[PDB]
Formats: C-alpha cells, sequence, structure tokens
C-alpha cells in the first residue's frame, strides 16, 4: 500500500450560500389542511364540486376574506379578488338543482393576470443560488411519520411475497407519504382531464382525496381548489398554469422564506384544542400561481409507483440477510422487530430503528423524488451514487482508485444550486460521509 | 432527523 498520509480521504460535499430556499411542491405537504365528510356506505366517487361544498359546510368559522401575507412580486388584490370569485361561483351552483361534473369560471380580470389573456385557435428555472432551510428536512420527517387514517384501499377478494407486500402495505397503510401519493393521483387525474378537455376554459378543480378512519369509514376531504388556465398542450412539456387556493393553520410569518411565492389570506376562525383548553386561531389560504405539463400530470398520476419501487428496496434488504442466516427472516423482521437500522440521526449521533421506520422512510424518499422531480435530482442521484461505492470500499479497507475523484465531485456539485430536496439529499450525504470514515 | 443515506452504515 502507498504510505497512509497519501491515501486520499473523500471531503464533504459543498452547499451553494444564499438566500434560504422557498417552498416548490405543486401542493402543500406539511402545512396542507383538511375538510372531511364522513362518505355513506357503498358511495364510490361523488360528483367533486357537490363533494367540495359539503366538505366546506363542517367548517362553521367562515369570515370576510383579508390579505394578511402579500406576495412580493404579485398584485395581492387579484389574489383576494380571485377567492371571493371562487366562493361566488360556487354559490352560483349551490342555487342550482343539478351539479355539474365540471365548472368553467368567468375570465375575469383578476384571473387573466393570475394565468394569461385568451388565444386564437390552433390551425425550476429560477438560475440563483439558494441555502439549505430547515423546513426541507421537516418536510421530509412529516412525510415519514403515521397519520389516523389509512390511505390505502383492500382488492377484490407464494408464501414469501404475499406476506411481504402485507407486512409492507401494514406499516405504510397510514404513513403521510401515502396520503401525498393519493393526493397527487387525484389533483393530476382532475388537471389532466380537464387540461385535454376544456383547453380554452379556466376549470374549477376541487383538490380532494378519500382515507379511511381507524374506525373503518370512509372519508373524503377537501385540501382548497386549484383554478386551470388556458390549456392548449400538444407536446409532453407544454405549461398549463394554474392557481393553488389551499387550506392551512400554518402562520406563514414563521418561516417567510417558505413562503416567497404566495399571497397568504386569512380565511376563518378554527376552534382548537390545546393543553390549556379552547383557543380560536386563524384558518389561512395559501395562494399562488404554479403551472405543470402533461409529462408532470402523467407522473404523478402514476405515484402510487413510488410503492412498488419502495417495497422493491425492502425486499432487497430481506433477500440479502436471507442468504446470511440461509433462513428467510420476513416474519422475524416485522414480527421481533429486535434487528434495527440506521435511519436518523441527532446531534447525540446515529440513530436505530424498526423495519417499519425503514418502510415509511424509503417510501418518503421515493415519494419526494416525484414530488420534487428535476434533472439536477436525476444528476445528482447518478453522480453521488458512484461516490457512495469509493466511501463503502474505503470503509471496508478495500483502496479503491481515486485518482479521478476531483471529476466526481465536480460532476456532483454541479447539481447543487438551490433545489430544496437536492441539497437536503447533498446535506444527507455529508453526514453519512462523517459517519462512514470516522 | 430520518436520512435514508445512513442505511448505507449497516
Amino acid at each position: 500500500s502507498i504510505e497512509p498520509f497519501l491515501r486520499t480521504t473523500p471531503r464533504p460535499l459543498r452547499l451553494p450560500d444564499g438566500p434560504l430556499c422557498h417552498q416548490r411542491s405543486k401542493f402543500l405537504l406539511m402545512d396542507a389542511l383538511k375538510l372531511s365528510i364522513e362518505d355513506p356506505s357503498h358511495e364510490g366517487e361523488g360528483i367533486p364540486l357537490y363533494d367540495a361544498i359539503k366538505c366546506m359546510k363542517t367548517f362553521f368559522g367562515w369570515k370576510e376574506p383579508n390579505i394578511v401575507k402579500p406576495h412580493e412580486k404579485g398584485i395581492n388584490p387579484n389574489y383576494l379578488m380571485a377567492w371571493k370569485q371562487v366562493l361566488a361561483e360556487l354559490q352560483d351552483i349551490e342555487n342550482e338543482e343539478k351539479i355539474p361534473r365540471t365548472k368553467n369560471m368567468k375570465r375575469t380580470s383578476q384571473l387573466k393576470w393570475a394565468l394569461g389573456e385568451n388565444m386564437a385557435p390552433e390551425k425550476s428555472d429560477e438560475p440563483e443560488p439558494r441555502s439549505l432551510a430547515s423546513w426541507v428536512q421537516n418536510e421530509f420527517n412529516k412525510a415519514c411519520e403515521l397519520t389516523d387514517s389509512s390511505w390505502i384501499e383492500l382488492d377484490e377478494i407464494e408464501h414469501i411475497a404475499s406476506m411481504r407486500r402485507n407486512y409492507f402495505t401494514a406499516e405504510v397503510s397510514h404513513c403521510r407519504a401515502t396520503e401525498y401519493i393519493m393526493k397527487g393521483v387525484y389533483i393530476n387525474t382532475a388537471l389532466l382531464n380537464a387540461s385535454c378537455a376544456a383547453m380554452d376554459d379556466f376549470q374549477l378543480i376541487p383538490m380532494i382525496s378519500k382515507c379511511r378512519t381507524k374506525e373503518g369509514r370512509r372519508k373524503t376531504n377537501l385540501y382548497g381548489f386549484i383554478i386551470k388556465g388556458r390549456s392548449h398542450l400538444r407536446n409532453d412539456t407544454d405549461v398549463v398554469n394554474f392557481v393553488s387556493m389551499e387550506f392551512s393553520l400554518t402562520d406563514p410569518r414563521l418561516e417567510p422564506h417558505k413562503w416567497e411565492k404566495y399571497c397568504v389570506l386569512e380565511i376563518g376562525d378554527m376552534l382548537l384544542r390545546t393543553a390549556i383548553g379552547q383557543v380560536s386561531r386563524p384558518m389561512f389560504l395559501y395562494v399562488r400561481t404554479n403551472g405543470t405539463s402533461k409529462i408532470k400530470m402523467k407522473w404523478g398520476m402514476e405515484m402510487r409507483r413510488c410503492l412498488l419501487q419502495s417495497l422493491q428496496q425492502i425486499e432487497s434488504m430481506i433477500e440479502a440477510e436471507s442468504s446470511v442466516k440461509e433462513k428467510d427472516m420476513t416474519k422475524e423482521f416485522f414480527e421481533n422487530k429486535s434487528e434495527t437500522w440506521p435511519i436518523g440521526e441527532s446531534p447525540r449521533g446515529v440513530e436505530e430503528g424498526s423495519i417499519g421506520k425503514v418502510c415509511r422512510t424509503l417510501l418518503a424518499k421515493s415519494v419526494f423524488n416525484s414530488l420534487y422531480a428535476s434533472p439536477q435530482l436525476e444528476g445528482f442521484s447518478a453522480e453521488s451514487r458512484k461516490l457512495l461505492l469509493i466511501v463503502q470500499a474505503l470503509r471496508d479497507n478495500l483502496e479503491p482508485g481515486t485518482f479521478d475523484l476531483g471529476g466526481l465531485y465536480e460532476a456532483i456539485e454541479e447539481c447543487l444550486i438551490n433545489d430544496p430536496w437536492v441539497l437536503l439529499n447533498a446535506s444527507w450525504f455529508n453526514s453519512f460521509l462523517t459517519h462512514a470514515l470516522k | 432527523d430520518y436520512n435514508p443515506y445512513l442505511l448505507y452504515l449497516k
């Protein structure tokens, strides 16, 4: 071997300095708030706008809306007028005997500003470097956590595979990341179908999900509304602009950097339980202009793929330790809950976790790869894998070739600009690296 | 804090 002082120790990835990064998801994640109704037995899927109105009637604290956090780069009265127009159009729907399957809105000056002007019938890019904000890790943690509700539905009614899918499903059915899959499937289905069927119209689209309570009873959830803009989507890259209007209890003043793209309205008073007792807290509406494409909407409609792809990664882990002990450990892993995995960290060091925590962490990572999909992620993922293989080989005292390590770091650090998800993944790599070559 | 890259330590 070469003298120890000549051996190359991989340095940390360098993250760029700059203003804290902002939320760029297509919908709210940890900050969402659901207005919900309990579905009739044998219901099925209702008329979305009928479910939307029923969900809104379960809230008793509606009040005159006001701007409480301006969008710095927006015309804030247009956001306030847009919300008042959604309420006026829902009232017009309520006043008709028959609730329609879709609703075309009046193309007012406020919506034209937010979405764009009429056009004749046919014959991410943000460049500045941003620093990693604490909210990204916090979002990821919330995605890994369990909800009171089940998000995966049973089907119509080989020992290993069946037992594995069932063990995995039991661990992730209540997982917040599973809520994000079903929320994403529903809204991308509604937006793509509307984009194809009503190319010129501004359609009012409820943001809906369904789940089952602890009591096995069916719930319909309303997160808010999207207004679709003009949608002549010829190629799969063509952008449809939309306005998102999303319920929340989050005070936007806590993390102003997170909410740079949004106008926040105060729309209601919510009665909340606290240790001391009952308190009135504001219900907010998070409003922004955003955009998506046929290909992104198709990916969103496919988000149940995250469940198969994360099950695959768990299967491989049970396969490796089933070889060594020459006895398939499936039952023992999910049953014993005695075997642990390094899955978390604190200032105190690495935190070991149950197989359940591993199932939910890998699902959350797959789902965040989909919600925050980007070219920078594809580059970071390919190049970072090459570095991880060198670190594993060094950790095992194998002396891998380091002569081109310089060119590998350049290719990875090229991907670290301003994407909140890629910057978190880079930070995660750094933490692993400090523990790997201790 | 959950960090899936830590799985590579085991």
